[PDB]
């Protein structure tokens, strides 16, 4: 014991939990394509080369990336985002009209999947209307009830809500972007990568910013991500929860080629009064339909890696992964953007075999949708135009998203199923690292120091 | 004002098809986990697989994944079950539940009116 | 391995009197109580080991000893007889019944 | 450090070290909490939103120091001795142990208290500033 | 209130008391001018265009205390005689009788001219604190 007096002292560093809305910043040149993007801002211009890094001494700190509101904020980002550059753009509506289809005639053949659909639609004079013709690139067109007639089709966007098309003035694009906490806030961060989501980190490093981060979007497995950098990571909100979900990191990436081989043609249509519409006119070459095509023999050895992990946590049991597991079409179908386009693949041979993880080129057949609502599911919709020419996307797997099956199966066997989920999970396994804590100059700590004494001037004491 | 609906009683016989209602009423959006439970008097009670209206998702839990088939439609709050090819076992009754809040889905608070379902041989 | 097992299979009490439930378990996991009468909509009483529900008087309640758990009982009157099933994660109790003397 | 040197990221890495060198070069905050780094979309309202609470936080900040005498001094003593209950009595022993984030769980509960007896040591320098026979 | 004690809705009592108990306890009114209580509506640009209008009128009295020589200090004199016609030269035995609200209109018009006093008595001092004579 000793006699003391209080000491205000203050301009330290000490934080605490908070929440609060962050700062944008996209990497390098990138904002003069921000300019015009959906996906990215108008715009995250980057004022400084982010990120600059210390590692703290001897500091250790809590984390949790389940009820991290990083990805609870940049989902309302994204959306917000989607729709306010949605929103100026062309409306779809008077083409909904009796459409009459017919099979698509193509060059030396036929098609397999489309229809050749021909309706009437409005010159540039309201009274008075033309033929035209237009080939939408998808089957999904609900034939109209009510009628003996098996060809009076109708679009199925005015069934339920009126939709809008994606201007091509603006165009997707997974941009990186950099999240920078605002003044007063630090975002820590963690660099043990064997951190299975919950729990203490003892390497904990700050930044003026996060590592670059993409918004790519994609279900049943993830484009385009970032690996752990040692081995195959297993996180979940609690493993034996038969709901929940297990989210799993590739130790290497396998390379994913998707191609849209049928070489389509865009065509102008005048719907309205300087509204343009766009849709595939006319197919000009051969007919193969799109796939994708991944090497087995880096795919096979993978799953077997992921399967001794899983062992690992569920000892002496046998993994089966098995089909998809149902209900909509875009999770039943692994799901991605490309080009402007969007694919639909139906996981041929993505989910089957039995490997005990003790050791004792693959064809996809994609479908293409036009009209998609954003993968939320239940927002605005909206209307993708064909792109002209081949497509082709080089991209990485780095992830799989996987659920459980259970819980009377024979004690002895597991099976998993890859099946996607809400938006924020594919974000949340890249934002992993990071919190957001303010900090707070800490008021009154003691010293041996006295009083001022009239505010009399001293040295040391 | 949040339960659940549902509906209704009917005799049935081996071998056919099957189906039940469940609807959310006084409620605004089913974005959190509902599911199935079965209640079989004399015998331990049977959970099925559930649903998550906004993906769609579903899991088929028991080996009744052989038969069990599950749908919803959003734009009206409801979820519909349907099973094929009903054996004289299958007699109980049918309970669309919800979780207490959110978070830990498990903890069934919300309960239907138990649709009762018996076939005789 | 996941198998539950509850004890004793049926009772006959009398009103006012306490009765003793008891629920086994072989994982690391929650715990939660239903109560069902005859037909109606079973209720929920007690989850996450020793919470209790709303709108429940503090008759109900028990203890998570680890690797078995006990639920008693008291003052349990006529009207709140009836059957009582155990849960975790799936699993559901045989449960047991308790009757009116 | 020692003098200041260091950065924002050059002196932070203290908040783990003993007392001693936290002490110094306890200046680069004050420096780093006024900005910092920072068609209408979600991009624009968020820096006024934000930054205006920036600001606020740190007026406050400077508002609280203004009243007790300490304004524009990083380090200031004050006319309040320490009481027993609010923290070890003798620190002066202890504090070579201990990092400031470890220590501000141990005076949490008693800030508010102690701003109590810290406001009446500065104002009751009001009554000696005025109104009697000091001849100079 | 005697010390400091009080609230805003504490000390906001002296508005009628004597001048003299007005003149202890005059801190909280500090403590209250910065923040207070506080799809796009009516809700949302109030937040701004008042609260920035609050710390821009704050930032104005902090600046207007700082130039002259009341920098950080709630009582402050200066060097400037009280002219006889801008009020009662005898006010010591008079500001007991007399409360803030009533008093204000009796100087409201020669408020702006003292400014202009108190100026020089600042600038004076800017004068005297440097040159060459005063070797150390």
């Amino acid at each position: 014991a000793e006699n003391l007096w209080v000491t205000v002292y203050y301009g330290v560093p000490v934080w605490k939990e908070a929440k609060t809305t962050l700062f944008c910043a996209s990497d390098a040149r990138a904002y003069e394509k921000e300019v015009h993007n959906v996906w990215a801002t108008h715009a995250c211009v980057p004022t400084d080369p982010s990120p600059q890094e210390l590692v703290l001494g001897n500091v250790t700190e809590n984390f949790n990336m389940w009820k991290n509101d990083m990805v609870d904020q940049m989902h309302e980002d994204i959306i917000s985002l989607w729709d306010q550059s949605l929103k100026p753009c062309v409306k779809l509506t008077p083409l909904c009209v009796t459409l009459i289809c017919s099979n698509a005639t193509v060059k030396n053949g036929t098609v397999e999947e489309m229809k050749n659909c021909s309706f009437n639609t409005t010159t540039e004079i309201r009274d008075k209307e033309k033929k035209e013709y237009a080939l939408f690139y998808k089957p999904d067109i609900v034939p109209l009830s009510e009628t003996n007639n098996t060809s009076e089709y109708r679009l199925i966007n005015c069934n339920t809500s009126a939709c809008t098309q994606a201007c091509p003035k603006v165009t997707f694009e997974p941009i990186p972007i950099h999240y920078c906490a605002p003044a007063g806030y630090a975002i820590l961060k963690c660099n043990d990568e064997t951190f299975n989501g919950t729990g203490p980190c003892s390497n904990v490093s700050t930044v003026q910013c996060t590592h670059g981060i993409r918004p790519v979007v994609s279900t049943q497995l993830l484009l385009n991500g970032s690996l752990a950098e040692k081995e195959i990571v297993i996180r979940s909100e609690n493993l034996t929860n038969n709901a929940k979900i297990i989210i799993v990191h590739l130790h290497t990436p396998v390379e994913i080629v998707c191609t849209r081989p049928n070489n389509n043609t865009r065509k102008s249509v005048r719907i309205g009064p300087g509204q343009t519409f766009y849709a595939t006119g006319d197919i000009i070459g051969d007919i193969k339909q799109a796939h994708c095509n991944i090497s087995e023999e880096k795919w096979n050895d993978t799953l077997q890696k992921v399967g001794i992990e899983l062992q690992k946590h569920f000892p002496n049991k046998t993994i089966k992964y098995n089909q998809s597991a149902g209900g909509d079409m875009e999770i039943t179908t692994h799901s991605f953007n490309c080009g402007g386009e969007f694919f639909y693949c139906n996981t041929s041979n993505l989910f089957n075999g039995t490997y005990n993880g003790t050791y004792i080129t693959i064809t996809l057949q994609c479908r293409i949708k036009q009209i998609i609502n954003m993968w939320q599911g239940v927002g605005r919709c909206m209307y993708a135009p064909p792109i002209a020419g081949n497509i082709t996307c080089r991209s990485n797997i780095t992830g799989l998203l996987l659920t459980r099956d259970g819980g009377t199966n024979s004690n002895e066997t597991e099976t998993f199923r890859p099946a996607g989920g809400d938006m924020r999970d594919n974000w949340r396994s890249e934002l992993y690292k990071y919190k957001v804590v303010k900090i707070e100059p800490l008021g009154v700590a003691p010293t041996r120091c006295k009083r001022r004494v009239v505010g009399r001037r001293r040295r040391r004491r | 004002q949040v339960q659940l609906v549902q509906s209704g009683g009917q005799m049935k016989k081996p071998g056919e098809s099957m189906r039940i209602s469940c609807r959310a009423s006084g409620y605004e959006f089913i974005d959190c986990t509902l599911n199935w439970i079965r209640l079989a008097p004399g015998k331990r009670p049977e959970w099925m697989g559930w649903l998550k209206p906004r993906g769609g998702a579903v899991n088929y839990a028991r080996p009744l994944q052989g038969r069990v088939t599950m749908t919803r439609d959003v734009y009206s709050d409801t979820a519909f079950l349907e099973l094929r090819s009903l054996t004289v076992d299958d007699t109980a009754v049918y309970f669309c539940t919800r979780g207490k809040n959110c978070d830990y889905n498990w903890d069934f608070e919300h309960w239907g009116r138990g649709t009762p379902v018996i076939v005789s041989s | 391995e996941i198998v539950l097992t509850q004890s004793p299979g049926t009772l006959s009490l009398s009103p006012g009197e306490t009765a003793i439930i008891s629920c086994r378990t072989s994982q690391y996991g929650s715990l939660a109580w239903y109560q069902q009468r005859p037909g109606q909509a079973p209720r929920l009483v007690i989850y996450s080991g020793s919470t209790r529900a709303a709108g429940i008087p503090d008759r109900f309640s028990g203890s998570r000893w680890g690797p078995d758990y006990n639920l008693t009982i008291s003052n349990l009157e006529s009207g709140d007889f009836g059957v009582y099933y155990c849960q975790q994660y799936e699993f559901f109790g045989q449960g047991t019944k308790v009757q009116v003397d | 450090a020692v003098g200041i040197g260091a950065v924002f990221l050059g002196f932070l890495g203290a908040a783990g070290s003993t007392m001693g060198a936290a002490s110094m070069t306890l200046t680069v905050q004050a420096r780093n909490l006024l900005s910092g780094i920072v068609k209408l979309t979600v991009w624009g309202i968020k820096q006024l939103q934000a930054r205006v609470l920036a600001v606020e936080r740190y007026l406050r900040d400077q508002q609280l120091l203004g009243i007790w005498g300490c304004s524009g001094k990083l380090i200031c003593c004050t006319n309040v001795p320490w009481n027993s209950s609010w923290s070890n009595r003798n620190l002066s022993e202890i504090w070579d142990n201990m990092t400031w984030l470890q220590w501000d769980k141990e005076i949490s509960n008693y800030t508010q208290i102690i701003y109590g007896l810290l406001e009446e040591s500065q104002n009751q320098q009001e009554k000696n500033e005025q109104d009697l026979l000091a001849l100079d």
